[PDB]
């Protein structure tokens, strides 16, 4: 509901898209088996406490332009009680029910 | 050697050994005084550089992966 818990949120994800795309293959040097003495050190954790900050581990796809605490769909930019509001006022496309 | 109620001639002196195998041995010595130790720590991670050996194959100085092969 509150707007800090917005603003933290909106600056997280355009940052993991930046920081963390480019350091993908860092992930395999310095934690996955793809090193076996090779690096494994401080020089490469230099770089992966950019993507820290604003990651996908601390980007839980959601309140990035609504007040709504869980319930989230990173698929419409919206969630539960949105998702319905939207569909009661035709606002969506292709929006029916399954009966079969 | 007592006689008036006591056996003359033992025969429960058997054997030059008694060590012990099918049962319980160790627990504090088996001649004479053990008492071991255990040092594990959570992972191998008791250095700032580890070797790997369920993943042996060789590091890319690259910065893509799942990513990298498209």
């Amino acid at each position: 509901a509150k707007q800090s818990m917005k603003a933290r949120e909106v600056k997280r994800v355009a940052l993991a898209d930046k920081y963390f795309a480019k350091r993908a293959e860092l992930k395999a040097i310095i934690s996955d088996v793809n090193a076996s003495d090779e690096d494994r050190w401080n020089a490469v954790l230099k770089l992966q406490t950019l993507p820290r900050d604003s990651s996908p581990s601390r980007q839980r796809n959601r309140c990035r332009q609504t007040g709504r605490p869980h319930g989230f769909l990173r698929k419409f930019g919206l969630s539960r009680i949105k998702v319905r509001e939207a569909a009661m006022r035709g606002e969506i496309p292709g929006l029916k029910k399954a009966s079969w | 050697m007592k006689k008036d109620i006591h056996p003359k001639y033992e025969e429960i002196t058997a054997s030059c050994s008694c060590g012990n195998v099918m049962k319980i041995r160790s627990t504090v010595g088996h001649d004479l005084n053990l008492d071991v130790c255990s040092k594990c720590h959570p992972f191998f991670t008791g250095k700032q550089r580890d070797v790997a050996t369920g993943g042996r194959v060789d590091r890319f100085n690259k910065r893509f992966n799942i990513p990298g092969s498209k």
